């Protein structure tokens, strides 16, 4: 219960549309309300998951 | 070691491999003429166990500075064993030697790996006559440049006189200033001037009746 | 009475004729088109390398001074003033996005240059105005005002010899003698409407004239008045309108105003309602209060029925040039014109192929005259014969035009 | 000077099918399992010899230093922005999604020569500093427009159609391939060609068979589908899509179905009727408008053609119009040949039968009768196809079209 407690005290996430991947682990987002970005993937993701 | 190959052309029984290579058995660089007498006795069939050792043996190891003439003298005998199984493996030696080298490679393919297209045909399609210019009009000047224009020169190494012109003399006009004129234009205008040798005669790829040899070979794989 | 299937009838289908190569072909088959894919993900060699400039260069910026430029520098906005007040600042700022501000000068400004509706350059953090700014130009006019040549000359607009005539007084003569027009005392025209059948010569005329204009002329995309934003079509309009002013004698081409206000209705309350701002925004600029001057406009169309009456009315749209079509003098000029870089027969005559073209325009005669060397290369020849151009008349014009009346002509001969 | 910008520095990326469009016994022979497996051969090879590119690689260097800082001094979320103006002070403004316009310097590495007002550049976050430009700048809308695959056979996958194969040869193909003849006479080869005709006849084939034999790359518009309802969004779509056409190579497009895209050009009373008819109109105005087109060539496709707009079917727009008509007693017998293909045939059966009898019916009816004359088979528990499949399966796929057109008034 105190870890169920602790991990849902934390920010949420942003969901967004990836538009099409760049090279070495970057893609091509717009978010929903903004303008597009290039940002960098984390480890259990990939670029052919994409 | 070229002369040994040409006396020793066209038999697969792999005894002439055995015959050479056991001959000079000596220092790798004069066992590079170790890929020689091997493939000029393979000049076509599928024996594709053979082109697997044709890559594996010298696949890259990024060798620096020291074996780079044999890898691609291993991928020049991988230009031919390619030009008579009757197109069954040239879509696939377009595939492989597109992607593989030209992409992914180094010494091997930057400097050398051109010379197929001067070898498989010389009949001519814009699938490798426009494949050619994608790294030739990119000149890619950092390297010592007649390297990809001696891939200028036989580029023209297809006969059978064609709407070619629109290349040759459009690389031509940013030829003359630009891609100095002190070391290509004689190169230019003989990849110019080879297309329309004369109206007819183009008749020099290794393919009679239907598919035999008629050598030929000898006479070309010098240049 | 009809049912033919039982799980072990299934096992009756699959092991009758070729058992030996079944799977033996398909699997191979198969894993290839596995081995499609699995070579394409191992490549991996997608590289959109762009932004960066040859990394030859760049190498001393990169060392310190790019470091050098991150803290010291500013990430300063642009806004603009509406007034001051005297004795102190009392700058009041817009964004016209974000709010109005009420802020003071800095220390690095000079106080005479800080005058109202200048763009100035603003702190992030108090807000204070850095750098003033050279005025806005509008981004898009620059990109239609055309600075390039198209290669027609007006020996290639044959069978309109009266209506270049027209166009000639309007457009060029003014330009070039603005002398006879007060000598006599008379006012050129302004506005010059062009319509008739399509494939006439519409664009020509504008295409010949973008040659020989010694002067601004101004390319119009027709279907950028019209804007997902309300209003924004109506401001498009302003810039083109006040630039114009500006330089002196500019020329403006509209094409198929058709498409940016034909009519001006409201029975269901609604429809397009945003393209009749920005068409009625038109309509002030050409006419009203502030009458232009050396603003001329050309416009082409199609459809010249469906136009609004506001835009019928002279004062706006001055000089009506309609194309027709050419009776025979003109054809027998425009076939010398599409067919002389031709390799032809140096001894056939072009007015027996003018007969058979009655209701034909310019386009139509030009695709005779490419159409008839494409029968050579049906054949292996590298002249045209006056057979060539027949059959081409029968393919262009006869195959589409008639169909009863060339078998069943006997009632005419 | 001469040869300025050296045209845009761009190459083509065609299609990557076609393997090895030779499987040429067409039926279960030891031939096919000796060509397919040295497919299996070239491509295991091709895996290999990439396995062991990236397995014998000690090259370390990983920038030399340059990129690798250059890397870290860039923002890792980096951003898209657009420029304004240029104040080549090394100091210019660019402007956000929203409008927010920040006078932002240029953090180096970037050549000032390829950067215009308009075109997308890449920004910070903590400083907004430019430190990259967005390249091809694509809407993900057009992209789904450009084909890949050769989906279907080759010019001999269809039953006899040849004086109309070679129509569409003399536009596409034959130009791209062999441009020597036009010169010697200086004839421009035409650009725009209509397909039209009864449904069910050879539209969408002629279209497959193209797409599959060709060198530049290829691309389908399905009718409405440049059809929006933002009121500029429908118009701006059809500049993109030429766009792209003219930045890639010397290719052709495709779009189907263009009678949901043109009727006559009539003005009446609805106002989504004119966004409609504006997007058609400034078509016209991409096609055979302004100074010049570049190598694109159209084809269009219709059943009907007499409502369509006049202003399309001109001469300098579309220069080749094609009729396709229903079959005839001749190279029917080739729709049927090539349809019975690959199915057990039994010796009984006359093709010639079903042709003569009946003189009415498209070819796209006869693939329903090889297909449903199989079913039979099985139905009654057979491998190979006689005569009464065929007799069942004629009546059963023609009975949905009516009964008939007048009594015996003419005679
Ligand atoms: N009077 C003419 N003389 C010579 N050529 C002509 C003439 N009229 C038309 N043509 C030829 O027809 C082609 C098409 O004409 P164009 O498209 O300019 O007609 P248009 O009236 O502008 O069409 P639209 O009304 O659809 O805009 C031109 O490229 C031109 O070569
Ligand atoms: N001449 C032909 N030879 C071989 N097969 C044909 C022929 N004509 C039609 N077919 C068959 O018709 C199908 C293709 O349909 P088709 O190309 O006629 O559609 P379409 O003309 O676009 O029809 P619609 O106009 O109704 O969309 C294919 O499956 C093919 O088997
Ligand atoms: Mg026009
Ligand atoms: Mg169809």
């Amino acid at each position: 219960l105190r870890e169920e407690l602790q991990l849902l005290q934390e920010q949420g996430s942003y969901v967004g549309e990836v538009v099409r991947a760049m090279d070495k682990k970057k893609v091509l987002v717009k978010v929903h309300p903004e303008g597009k970005f290039v940002v960098d993937v984390d480890k259990n993701i990939d670029i052919n998951d994409v | 070691p070229l002369g040994l190959g040409l006396n020793h052309l066209g038999k697969g029984e792999a005894i002439e491999a055995i015959l050479a290579a056991l001959e000079v058995v000596s220092e790798p660089f004069r066992s590079f003429a170790n890929t020689l007498v091997d493939v000029c006795a393979y000049a076509g069939s599928g024996n594709v166990l053979k082109v697997q050792q044709l890559l594996h043996i010298c696949s890259e190891h990024f060798d620096s500075k020291e074996k780079e003439e044999d890898k691609d003298k291993k991928e020049k005998k991988d230009k031919d064993k390619k030009e008579a199984p009757a197109d069954m493996g040239a879509h696939q030696g377009v595939a492989v030697l597109g992607i593989a080298l030209i992409a992914m490679g180094e010494e091997i393919g930057a400097e050398m790996a051109l010379r197929t297209f001067g070898h498989l045909l010389r009949y001519g399609e814009p699938t490798l006559r426009r494949a050619v210019p994608l790294a030739l009009a990119l000149i890619s000047v950092s390297n010592p440049r007649l390297n990809i224009l001696d891939t200028l020169s036989k580029f023209s190494h297809d006969a059978d006189p064609e709407v070619s012109y629109n290349s040759i003399f459009a690389m031509g006009m940013v030829g003359s200033g630009t891609n100095n004129a002190r070391l290509a234009a004689m190169l230019r205008q003989l990849a110019q001037y080879h297309a329309k040798d004369p109206n007819n005669l183009f008749m020099v790829r290794l393919a009679q009746g239907l598919t035999h040899l008629g050598k030929g070979t000898l006479t070309l794989c010098p240049y | 009475p009809i049912r033919a299937l039982d799980e072990g009838d299934i096992a009756l289908l699959k092991t009758y004729g070729q058992s030996t190569y079944s799977r033996q072909i398909k699997q191979v088959e198969d894993d290839i088109q596995q081995l499609l894919k699995k070579i394409n993900e191992l490549t991996g060699i997608k590289e959109s390398d762009t932004g960066l400039a040859p990394p030859a260069l760049w190498d001393l910026a990169a060392d310190k001074q790019t470091l050098q430029s991150e803290q010291p520098l500013q990430v300063a906005r642009c806004t603009k003033i509406i007034n001051a007040d005297s004795e102190d600042p009392k700058y009041i700022i817009n964004v016209k996005q974000f709010a109005k501000f009420v802020v003071d000068l800095s220390d690095q400004v000079a106080p005479t240059d800080i005058e109202e509706g200048m763009r100035v350059g603003v702190d992030r953090n108090k807000y204070q105005i850095h750098i003033p700014l050279p005025p806005k130009i509008d981004p898009t006019v620059t990109m239609m005002q055309v600075e390039e040549k198209p290669d027609v000359t007006y020996s290639d607009v044959g069978g309109c010899k009266e209506q270049i005539e027209k166009l000639r007084e309007v457009v060029e003569t003014p330009l070039l003698h603005p002398e006879r027009f007060v000598n006599l005392g008379i006012e050129p025209p302004k506005g010059v409407l062009l319509f008739g059948p399509p494939g006439t010569g519409k664009t020509l005329c504008a295409r010949a004239v973008a040659n020989r204009t010694d002067a601004c002329f101004i390319r119009v995309i027709g279907s950028e008045l019209v804007q997902k934003y309300v209003g924004e079509g109506a401001r498009m309009v302003r810039e083109l309108f006040e630039m114009a002013r500006t330089k002196k004698a500019c020329l403006i081409f509209f094409d198929e105003i058709d498409a940016i206000g034909g009519a001006r209705f409201d029975d269901g309350a609604g429809g397009d309602n945003e393209v009749q701002r920005t068409m009625l925004e038109l309509i002030n600029q050409l006419d009203g209060f502030d009458p232009r001057g050396n603003i001329k406009v050309l416009m082409a169309t199609n459809r010249p029925d469906t136009l609004d009456p506001a835009l019928m009315r002279p004062g706006r749209l001055d000089r009506k040039i309609e194309f027709s079509l050419p009776d025979l003098e003109g054809r027998t000029h425009i076939f010398k014109i599409h067919a002389r870089s031709m390799s032809v027969e140096r001894d056939i005559r072009f007015e027996l192929l003018a007969r058979l073209c009655p209701n034909s325009t310019g386009a139509e005669i030009r695709s005779v005259c490419t159409e008839a060397g494409m029968f050579a290369i049906r054949a292996r020849r590298k002249i045209a014969t006056e057979k060539d151009f027949l059959e081409a008349v029968n393919k262009v014009i006869k195959s589409y035009a008639k169909f009863s009346a060339t078998p069943r002509y006997m009632t005419y001969n | 000077p001469t040869r300025v910008g050296k045209k845009k520095k761009k190459t083509k990326g065609p299609d990557a099918a076609s393997k090895l469009p030779l499987v040429t016994p067409h039926t279960q022979c030891r031939l096919k399992l000796l060509k397919l497996e040295r497919i299996k051969d070239y491509l295991l090879m091709e895996e290999e010899f990439i396995r062991n590119q990236e397995q014998m690689k000690p090259l370390e260097e990983k920038q030399e230093e340059e990129r690798s800082k250059v890397d870290d001094l860039r923002g890792t979320p980096m951003s898209v922005g657009t420029l304004e103006e240029i104040i080549d002070d090394n100091h210019a403004i660019v402007s956000t999604s929203v409008g927010s316009e920040h006078y932002v310097s240029i953090l180096s590495f970037v050549d000032k020569d390829l950067l215009e007002p308009g075109c997308s550049v890449l920004l910070n976050h903590k400083v907004h500093a430019v430190i990259g430009v967005l390249m091809d700048d694509t809407d993900p809308l057009v992209t789904v427009m450009k084909v890949e695959k050769a989906p279907q056979e080759t010019y001999a996958d269809i039953g006899g159609l040849d004086n109309q194969i070679q129509e569409i040869k003399e536009s596409v193909e034959l130009p791209l391939t062999h441009p020597e003849y036009y010169e010697e006479m200086g004839i421009k080869p035409p650009k725009g060609v209509i397909l039209y005709g009864p449904p069910g006849t050879g539209k969408t084939l002629l279209a497959k068979a193209v797409a599959n034999q060709t060198s530049a790359t290829f691309l389908r518009v399905v009718g409405s589908e440049l059809i929006q309802k933002y009121l500029g969004d429908g118009p701006k779509l059809v500049r993109e899509l030429f766009r792209v056409a003219e930045e890639h190579a010397p290719s052709i497009v495709f779009i189907d179905e263009i009678d949901a895209i043109g009727t006559k050009r009539y003005d009446s009373n609805s106002g989504g009727e004119r966004e409609i008819q504006r997007t058609m109109l400034e078509l016209l105005n991409q096609l055979d408008g302004f100074d010049s087109r570049g190598d694109v060539k159209v084809i269009m496709a219709t059943n009907r053609i007499e409502t369509l707009d006049p202003a399309l079917i001109r001469p300098g727009r579309i220069d080749r119009k094609i009729e396709f008509p229903l079959p005839d007693e001749k190279t029917k017998k080739r729709i049927f040949q090539i349809h019975t293909s690959r199915m057990t045939l039994a010796d009984d059966v006359t093709l010639d039968d079903l042709i003569m009898a009946k003189d009415d019916l498209s070819g796209a009816d006869i693939k329903a009768i090889c297909t449903e004359a199989g079913l039979m088979a099985l139905r009654e528990r057979r491998m190979k196809v006689t005569n009464e499949d065929f007799k069942k399966s004629k009546e059963n796929v023609l009975y949905k079209k009516q009964e008939g057109t007048p009594e015996g008034l003419y005679l």
